[PDB]
């Protein structure tokens, strides 16, 4: 039974032993089945193979019926009597074997056999290895080459982690696209520095080895920089973005590994660091680190190894009642804005990869460099 | 239906037809809309255009099948060539058999002979009749398939026989009261049926005798393949010689849609005549599947008057809209609920018949080899409308059932979902209710035993009875029940169900049912619904009512507690907001009182009214420093204690920046606040209880436990919630409460030294510019602090940074370089004076229902 079920439907199930020594099942999500938003065209974990547990009950029944009609078809043909008696005994035994396809304990034995058949060695640790693949709501997108291809069909690619946000073909004329363009233009009065920081946050999507840089952003409130942080965190999702506390840096450290973007929040005015902690931060690590607060940070180090991995910016414009409450309330949780934002960021990833091939250091940011130099002069006596 | 299953298990031979259709006859596919087809079966709407080989093969197969018995529903259409086959809808006056005497047969043969002479000419006669005993008496069908003259001459002969009178008087010989109109005008223009193929709900016909004769161009039975001979297309016979559709294909499939078609005709007429019910039903149909668009247009055919007059267009609009819409909170369960509400009886027999059919098909499929999976399927069909299975966060299957009136149940869980470790309700339903269904099965078995049949058939039936009698006792086995409930976990498993529980922020579980505030006015649900709600409070909902003595007592208590009208209304609306489990405006209220004034009475009253699941108490240690317990709750509060209470601005900023719970604070002495954060201050409000109560003492103990007081209180709260929804629908800040604002400003000035200093010594200048806004301002603040608060060395440049990070943004206009340098402000020195341009920087009926004017 296990071999037959393997040959029939081994195309959407894989078995691998977990870190604790337990076999773990996975199913390849396909359209037309009960399924949560965003898991389409992806591998999802199940405690028990219930889909298999109903497939064996139903689909195999038609094959067994085919066997039965084949047997009675040979019965209909005139044959030698002894072979006919053989056939009656055969069909009687097979009829006795009918019910075991329904018995629960037999099904448990069958799924055990399938676990020992469907098992694919070296599978769990290979999950989500390539940072060129990101799971989106409408399928799977690949940033391997320009242009990017959004897989909306079955793939050998094994994808578990994903973001609810579904990818959208980048479109300049979309109302939300121009809305976000204007929002970003008003957010950053500068142009070239805006391009640099925008390209940097676009490259922040890359889950692989980054260039190990740190960005410090200031804000006096009612500026939306916290809104940008929340927007990017929501769009990217929990599996690749996680919140980080100032307590860790001023001293959960294992949480930040495996992500692609980290962020902080404004906390009072007594911010202070620990040199060693950032020392292993500026030193594996494959995520993007950005901190935001309301007051200038206090540095107590002089080594260039620390300094060269640090960048700083200060916000100049403030918005008051002009601030948009819908930005912080409606557009903060409006899917269209997020989608449009996702298309914007992936398009700018593609643009930089065409231009700089991912070498962000080549981009010239005179304002950012001047601000960093001034900040170092203020801090590094 | 199930009788066909009983007959296929009956017949040892009959498998030949099915295997021929699947293997040899399958490749000869024919378009259903094409006229080239020669044979069609109305059982599953299959159309075939086979050549004569498999035609005669299936004819003879059906011959042995008829010899054994069975029932077939085959049909065939006449082409450009065919014989003489006629239908007679011969409805006699009386149900007494007028036997067709052979002289009458000869007379009718001679009459049809002389009718056919005056046409194209160059003959075996076949006679069949109904088995009688039916309204309308029997019918006659003469078949003459020898010739091939299917043309307008057939229509001419039909017209001639329509006006023929010799056949009329011949019928009058057997006492027939209907000489004409018995023959259908479409006798030769519509497909016919093979002899032996019965019509719906009738026995197949029988042959009385078979005669034959010969025609001259000059001078005017158990030994043949009768089915093959009678065929109109079989020119090679031995004895004789050759002289929209989407709705249909849906009802050709989808047993669930078959039951939907069964039940929709039982719906009351009001559903399709009005927009609301029509929209809801089409939404449910679309949500269940997109394959049900043909059934949706069938409902348009169930309301043709609208459908043709733009109702079709509205149907495609709603189908597009349905596609646009998602996760709608409606399923088929609503449709069954409505059907049972309107026509409970027909509902009951229909569902019983369906369950009987499922059980019978399963027992016939495996010779009574009942198994866990089939039992679980039957149970899911039967009682699957009040049970759900889902996997928890720890990887465990957890059941939930829907509480109904007339069950052993605690106070407040009515019309709600409750959690059980085991399916005891299911574990007893399987023991009791399933017995009735299997009894129906077994009595049907005895019924079949009573019918006389072939001996080996009776032996098979007896063996099946013995096997099923052995199998039936297993239902009362704990291991078998465990297997059944496992398979029921697999079937009932509804993913995403758990996190959808309590997710709706617009529903509350009350003692007497479900309360919904979504629309104005709120609606009380005390019946079946699709909402998966599990959390609840024991307080039973009441409609609002001023005349209740408890209601007016509470109104007077609130009036005395806060003599101010507008301030009391604002605080009361703020309290009403706590019932909303969704997002809040992130505001803080500070309340003070010396005791013996009932503020603790208000706190305990609201705490008791809301209940544990939606409201909770919170300690002061967390504030001065377990916090994550706020989630899910909608209201939080503390207890008065001590006099030196202090708050952590870090904890405050954490709590005021997910989180959806309203917060209230109260004590007797002044709270120590040591912050200048404008974002903190703008979200803070302060109040102090004014009225003093001294010698209702019974408020302390009696009124707490009185259901009426709490109920009436809850009704007041919901009524005032919808009242607030009437004008500002959530925007609480639009309400004007000058007393509360004044108290909050005074307390902030008491706590925030910098804010008070800015209010007094800093004045905005309508003209000129604040070019003096530099560190000199910080020095002036330091001098003021030394001369009025404390002589100390102030911080260096932190004060300016806090000044920018304060309320002063429009007041502190940043320079074109974004470096402080405010504009239009002036500094007040010692004994300074400012010019005028400078600005600092109803008898309880209204209590029952106020007015927009403050």
């Amino acid at each position: 039974i296990a071999k037959v079920i393997y040959a029939m439907m081994g195309n959407k199930f894989v078995v691998d032993v977990d870190s604790n020594g337990k076999y773990v099942w996975f199913e390849f999500v396909l359209p037309g089945q009960p399924m949560n938003q965003g898991e389409i065209w992806k591998w999802r974990k199940e405690v028990n193979p219930d889909e298999l547990h109903i497939y064996i009950s139903e689909n195999f029944s038609r094959v067994m019926d085919r066997i039965t009609e084949h047997i009675k078809y040979h019965l209909s043909q005139p044959h030698e009597s002894n072979i006919l008696n053989y056939y009656k005994k055969l069909l009687k035994a097979f009829e006795r074997s009918k019910s075991k396809i329904f018995n629960d304990s037999f099904k448990k034995g069958v799924i055990r056999q399938a676990e020992f058949l469907f098992r694919q060695r070296s599978f769990i640790q290979t999950l989500d290895t390539n940072p060129h693949l990101l799971g989106v709501g409408n399928g799977v997108l690949s940033i391997e080459t320009i242009p990017a291809k959004l897989i909306n069909h079955f793939h050998e690619h094994p994808i578990h982690q994903y973001t609810h946000i579904c990818y959208v073909p980048f479109n300049p004329e979309n109302p939300w696209t121009k809305l976000l363009l204007n929002a970003l233009q008003d957010i950053i009065p500068e142009l070239d520095a805006r391009l640099w920081i925008m390209f940097y946050l676009s490259t922040a999507i890359f889950r692989g080895l980054k260039e190990a840089l740190m960005l410090l952003w200031l804000g006096g409130g009612c500026n939306g920089k916290t809104f940008l942080m929340r927007l990017v965190a929501m769009v990217l999702g929990d599996h690749y973005a996680s919140k980080l506390n100032i307590s860790l840096l001023t001293s959960a450290f294992m949480r930040l590994k495996g992500r692609g973007y980290g962020y902080f929040e404004e906390t009072n005015k007594s911010e202070v660091l620990n040199t060693s902690r950032l020392k292993e931060m500026v030193n594996q690590m494959t995520a993007t680190m950005v901190a935001a607060s309301n007051y200038n940070f206090i540095i107590d180090t002089t080594d260039h190894g620390t300094w060269r991995r640090l960048r700083h910016y200060r916000s100049k414009v403030k918005f008051c009642h002009k601030e948009d409450p819908r930005f912080i309330h409606e557009y903060i949780m409006d899917p269209d804005c997020q989608n449009a934002f996702f298309s914007i960021l992936v398009y700018f990833w593609e643009k930089l990869q065409k231009e700089y091939n991912g070498q962000i250091k080549k981009v010239f940011c005179p304002t950012i460099e001047s601000e960093t130099e001034a900040y170092r002069k203020s801090q590094d006596t | 239906t199930i009788q066909l299953t009983a007959q296929r298990k009956y017949l040892a031979e009959v498998q030949a037809l099915e295997t021929l259709l699947t293997r040899e006859l399958s490749v000869f596919l024919t378009e259903p809309g094409s006229k080239k087809t020669n044979i069609i079966n109305r059982i599953t709407g299959k159309t075939y255009a086979l050549p004569s080989t498999e035609l005669l093969r299936l004819y003879e197969h059906l011959e042995q099948c008829r010899k054994q018995g069975a029932l077939m529903y085959f049909l065939e259409r006449q082409g450009t060539y065919s014989g003489l086959m006629l239908d007679y809808d011969l409805k006699l006056n009386t149900n007494a058999v007028p036997p067709l005497e052979p002289p009458a047969l000869s007379r009718l043969c001679h009459r049809i002979f002389v009718h056919i002479k005056n046409s194209s000419v160059l003959i075996h006669f076949f006679f069949t009749l109904k088995p009688e005993v039916v309204q309308g008496k029997y019918g006659f069908h003469v078949l003459i398939p020898g010739l091939k003259l299917a043309a307008s001459t057939k229509k001419s002969i039909i017209g001639s026989l329509q006006h023929d009178a010799t056949v009329q008087k011949i019928l009058h010989e057997q006492g027939v009261t209907n000489p004409e109109s018995c023959l259908d005008p479409h006798s030769a223009s519509v497909p016919s049926l093979l002899y032996g193929s019965s019509k719906l709900n009738h026995k197949p016909y029988q042959l009385k005798t078979g005669f034959e004769l010969v025609f001259d161009s000059s001078d005017p039975l158990e030994s043949y393949n009768l089915v093959s001979e009678l065929s109109l297309t079989n020119e090679q016979g031995s004895l004789v010689r050759p002289v929209d559709h989407s709705l249909s294909i849906l009802m050709l499939h989808d047993p669930e849609a078959r039951y939907l078609h069964k039940i929709l005709n039982l719906l009351p007429p009001e559903y399709y005549v009005e927009y609301p019910l029509w929209s809801n039903v089409v939404f449910a149909l679309a949500n269940t599947s997109a394959n049900y668009r043909p059934l949706a247009e069938w409902f348009s055919q169930k309301c043709p008057e609208k459908w043709n007059t733009g109702g079709k267009e509205k149907l495609e609009k709603l189908w597009n809209d349905a596609s646009h819409h998602t996760e709608k909170k409606i399923t088929k369960r609503s449709i069954m609920y409505w059907a049972h509400k309107h026509a409970p009886q027909q509902y009951k027999e229909i569902v019983e018949q369906g369950y009987f059919s499922i059980l019978a098909e399963y027992v016939y499929s495996y010779n009574g080899m009942l198994e866990h999976y089939m039992i679980a399927k039957v149970i899911y069909a039967m009682m699957g409308n009040k049970f759900v299975v889902d996997v928890d966060s720890n990887g465990k299957y957890v059941w939930f059932e829907f509480v109904l009136p007339g069950q052993p149940m605690n106070q407040g869980e009515i019309w709600k979902w409750r959690k059980e470790v085991n399916p005891d309700e299911l574990h007893i339903y399987i023991s009791e209710n399933f017995s009735r269904v299997m009894d129906r099965i077994t009595e049907h078995i005895k019924y079949h035993l009573s019918q006389p049949h072939e001996s080996n058939i009776l032996n098979y039936y007896k063996k099946l009875l013995k096997a099923f009698e052995r199998s039936k006792s297993k239902i009362f086995n704990d291991s078998f029940k465990k297997g059944v409930i496992r398979q029921a976990e697999f079937l009932f498993r509804q993913r995403s169900f758990i996190q959808t529980l309590d997710t709706n922020p617009h529903l509350l579980g009350v003692g007497n049912g479900v309360l919904s505030i979504e629309t104005i006015p709120a609606k009380l649900i005390n019946h079946f619904h699709e909402h998966p709600i599990h959390q609840y409070t024991h307080i039973c909902y009441v409609p609002f009512n001023p005349e209740n003595p408890w209601t007016k007592l509470l109104l007077n208590a609130l009036q005395d507690i806060i003599p101010e009208l507008d301030a009391r209304l604002w605080i009361m609306f703020y309290l009403s907001t706590a019932i909303f489990r969704g997002l809040k405006e992130a505001l803080m209220l500070l309340w003070l009182g010396g005791g013996c004034n009932g503020k603790t009475f208000l706190m305990r009253l609201v705490a008791m009214v809301l209940g544990d699941h939606y409201a909770s108490k919170l300690n002061i240690s967390l504030l001065t420093s377990a916090f994550m317990r706020l989630k899910g709750r909608g209201y939080g509060y503390f207890e008065e204690t001590n006099k030196s209470e202090v708050l952590n601005t870090s904890r405050l900023k954490e709590m005021v920046n997910q989180m959806t719970a309203t917060m209230v604070a109260a004590s007797n002495y002044n709270f120590i606040i040591d912050t200048t954060d404008h974002g903190t201050w703008r979200r803070l409000r302060h109040y102090r209880s004014k009225v003093k109560f001294c010698h209702d003492p019974r408020f302390i103990h009696e009124y707490i436990m009185d259901p009426d007081c709490q109920n009436a209180f809850f009704s007041i709260l919901v009524y005032f919630w919808e009242k607030l929804q009437k004008e500002y629908n959530g925007q609480i800040k639009k309400v004007f409460c000058p007393t509360i604002e004044s108290e909050t400003e005074a307390y902030r000035k008491s706590q925030d030294t910098l804010h008070r200093f800015i209010t007094e010594r800093v004045v905005e200048s309508p003209s000129a510019e604040t070019v003096y806004n530099l560190s000199e301002v910080v020095t002036a603040y330091a001098e003021w602090y030394n001369t009025n608060i404390n002589v100390k060395r102030h911080i260096a440049l932190e004060l300016s940074q806090e000044l920018e990070n304060s309320v002063l943004e429009k007041y502190l206009q940043w320079s074109p370089n974004k470096t402080r340098i405010l504009k239009g402000c002036r500094i007040l020195h010692k004994f300074e004076t400012l010019q005028p341009g400078e600005s600092y920087i109803e008898p309880k009926n209204k209590w029952w229902e106020w007015s927009p004017n403050p």
